[PDB]
């Protein structure tokens, strides 16, 4: 089992663990999170008491390092941050563990949520998104636009997901205008594919983490990104079974993730018609359908 | 963005554009078989495409042969329709492509955009207008060269005839949404009106009559009567 242990927790907070989070009060002797399974990536996650603006964190993997928490009072914000002195490190996990100033990461046994939710997403492609070679691990906040959003200002802080355009020479081939808009599964399995993921492990490894960063950070592009890569593959008339069968588990997990209450904005009515009803694979999602209809029908 | 009342003017400064009207592209007419189903047979379709500064129309004639062994064919049109615009920009030297192509139905935005893909700097725009185009099939020699076509053709025309030798583009528009409109409201008026006088002919090189300015106006007028009663005819005002 890992730990994430802080400095201290000066100032009032709501952090997040994944899909977990607690409140911690100014000045509370709160001192890191224990338990943390190794072998996923995890995203630690901050929401300050006197602004909800700006939700941010840091998705990391702890068999990269060990890595802590401390508050910056010149930036405002806690902080990771690796320590190599792995004796240091062990003594200051052990201390804090035996006063037990550390809440521990809950999961439930039976609880698959986490790994159903990050079962493809690699910290390497993670830190090909979001570029900051130096540290091992990688901020993400709510405000940070895509590339493909700059396009239409800062580059070294923007997401760097694969741009998807559904009306570029890139998606359609020339003298197959009707049959690569209207089927785009040449763009999905030749362009995106075979040609820039190499494989759909990588693809749903972006699209899971897309998900993620507009769940947790309510970040806009993010949500953009998402929906893009669902309805590449809902538009397509040709997909692997295998990779249908992925999605509807994939999207199935991340639907019943939501917060009930952000299903206005982080669901796109228009993209999730043509999934469920009106595209290609109207018949092939039958987990995500179901759990659609059940929960959010008034989106359809 | 889209072409409405309040940008009007926009169609006649010096900014090359055209119209692209797509809705005579798919024709059929609707008939029974022997065993009582119904089907449809294709006719020859076009193309209405429009300079209206210039009054130069490039009409796309569709034979019927185009439809052969296709399915969904009215998605298809859009599509053909697209296709056939794509290839005449392409077709035309650099200084004469267009800067905007106003497509008169929102379904063509997509096709036309995918088509012309390599043209980033030509813009795609809608209208809010209710042009009259559908009604260019109502004009004579259009028809004409539509109907008697045994394969793809272009034929060039210029539908304000010699108008703007007198009058400016933003008149000659104005005469030629007139005229469709009343052509599509009631044809066989419309085209009463037009021929009524059989010492006003058509020149060969010519598709309206060769009408004085001051027939014109008497022209115009009993094109607007027609207009406004049909509306009470079909409202009972
Ligand atoms: C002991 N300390 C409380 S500290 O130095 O401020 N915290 C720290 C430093 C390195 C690694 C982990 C931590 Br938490």
């Amino acid at each position: 089992m890992n730990t994430v242990p802080f400095t201290s927790a000066p100032i009032e907070v709501t952090i997040g663990i994944d899909q977990y989070s607690f409140n911690v009060k100014e000045n509370q002797p709160f001192h890191g999170i224990k338990d943390i399974p190794i072998g996923h990536v995890h995203v630690i996650h901050f929401q300050h008491a006197d602004n909800s603006s700006m939700r941010y964190g840091y998705w990391f993997d702890c068999r990269m390092g060990n890595f802590y928490i401390q508050y910056d009072p010149k930036d405002g914000l806690y902080k990771m941050m690796e320590e190599r002195d792995g004796a240091k490190f062990e003594n200051i996990v052990h201390n804090f563990k035996e006063r037990q100033m550390m809440v521990s990461y809950p999961k439930i046994d039976e609880d698959d949520t986490w790994y159903n939710l990050t079962e493809f997403v690699q910290m390497d492609k993670i830190r090909k998104i979001v570029r900051k070679d130096e540290n091992q691990f990688s901020y993400v906040d709510s405000s940070m636009t895509t590339v493909q959003e700059n396009e239409l200002s800062d580059p070294a802080h923007s997401l760097n997901y694969t741009v998807i355009n559904f009306k570029s020479r890139e998606a359609i081939r020339p003298g197959h205008e009707m049959e690569d808009f209207l089927d785009k599964s040449y763009y999905l399995n030749t362009v995106m594919l075979q040609g820039i993921f190499k494989n759909s492990s990588n693809y749903f490894g972006e699209l899971q983490f897309a998900f993620l960063n507009a769940m947790f950070f309510g970040n806009y592009g993010s949500s953009l990104q998402w929906h893009a890569m669902i309805e590449l593959i809902c538009s397509s008339a040709t997909v692997p079974k295998h990779m249908l069968d992925k999605l509807d588990e994939i999207l199935y997990y991340q639907i019943k993730t939501l917060p009930e209450q952000y299903s206005d904005i982080l669901l796109n009515e228009r993209v999730w018609n043509i999934c469920l009803y009106s595209s290609f694979q109207k018949n092939s999602l039958h987990n995500t359908e179901k759990i659609m209809e059940n929960k959010y029908p008034e989106l359809l | 963005g889209a072409m409405n009342s309040s940008n009007y003017a926009e169609l006649f400064n010096n900014d090359i554009k055209l119209f692209v009207d797509d809705t005579n592209v798919y024709r059929v007419t609707v008939h029974k078989t022997f065993e009582g189903n119904v089907a449809t047979k294709a006719i020859n379709g076009c193309i209405f495409t429009l300079n209206p500064k210039t009054g130069h129309l490039f009409l796309k004639i569709i034979h019927t042969s185009v439809w052969a062994g296709q399915k969904r064919l009215s998605q298809l049109a859009k599509w053909k329709t697209a296709e056939e615009v794509s290839a005449l920009v392409r077709s035309l030297p650099k200084e004469e492509q267009p800067k905007q192509i106003i497509v008169t139905r929102k379904a063509m935005l997509d096709p036309l955009e995918v088509h012309m893909l390599d043209f980033p700097n030509i813009a795609i725009r809608p209208t809010e207008l209710r042009l009259p185009f559908s009604a260019a099939m109502s004009i004579d020699k259009l028809s004409d060269v539509v109907m008697k076509a045994t394969e793809p053709q272009m034929v060039l025309f210029n539908i304000y005839d010699d108008w703007l030798d007198r009058i400016s583009s933003y008149t000659a528009f104005s005469r030629l949404t007139l005229l469709l409109r009343a052509l599509k409201t009631n044809e066989e008026s419309a085209k009463m009106i037009l021929l009524s006088d059989p010492t006003i002919t058509i020149k060969s090189y010519h598709l309206w009559p060769s009408f004085t300015d001051e027939q014109w106006i008497t022209i115009e007028s009993q094109m607007r009567d027609l207009i406004l009663t049909e509306y009470g005819r079909k409202y009972n005002v």
